[PDB]
């Protein structure tokens, strides 16, 4: 979709790996923000709004 | 109650300590002031600030 | 302390970095007393 007309999908329910994530080497520009990449799939972080 | 000067010194003692109970919470700035939130989000090399 | 880099991971080789070149092939110390050189070598490193 456009960048005006965003689509957010609420994702939940999930024993999320996302280190096999941006170890997909397609994904070009990857940061975050208050979480750290190396610890994001050892924690809970009650859903995703992506 | 002229035995509550001695009260008094308990309540500023007490006072004091929930004071300094109470400034744990208080996070000068950061984004917490929960340290493990830190360590369990951040790197540490953009954590020490 | 020379290598070669494909040019835009040039970021990576900086302390405090994580990704490829700096997990996998070359990590740098957050302490790192210098200086970080690079040019391109288009003419000399690819045909």
């Amino acid at each position: 979709a456009s960048v005006y007309a965003w689509n957010r999908k609420r994702i939940s329910n999930c024993v999320a790996d996302y280190s096999v994530l941006y170890n997909s080497a397609s994904f070009s520009t990857f940061k975050c923000y208050g979480v750290s990449p190396t610890k994001l799939n050892d924690l809970c972080f009650t859903n995703v709004y992506a | 109650s002229a035995l509550g000067k001695l009260q008094d010194v308990v309540n500023q003692n007490a006072q004091a300590l929930n004071t300094l109970v109470k400034q744990l919470s208080s996070n000068f700035g950061a984004i917490s002031s929960v340290l493990n939130d830190i360590l369990s989000r951040l790197d540490k090399v953009e954590a020490e600030v | 302390d020379s290598f070669v880099i494909r040019g835009d991971e040039v970021r990576q080789i900086a302390p405090g970095q994580t990704g490829k070149i700096a997990d996998y092939n070359y990590k740098l110390p957050d302490d790192f007393t210098g200086c970080v050189i690079a040019w391109n070598s288009n003419n000399l490193d690819s045909k």
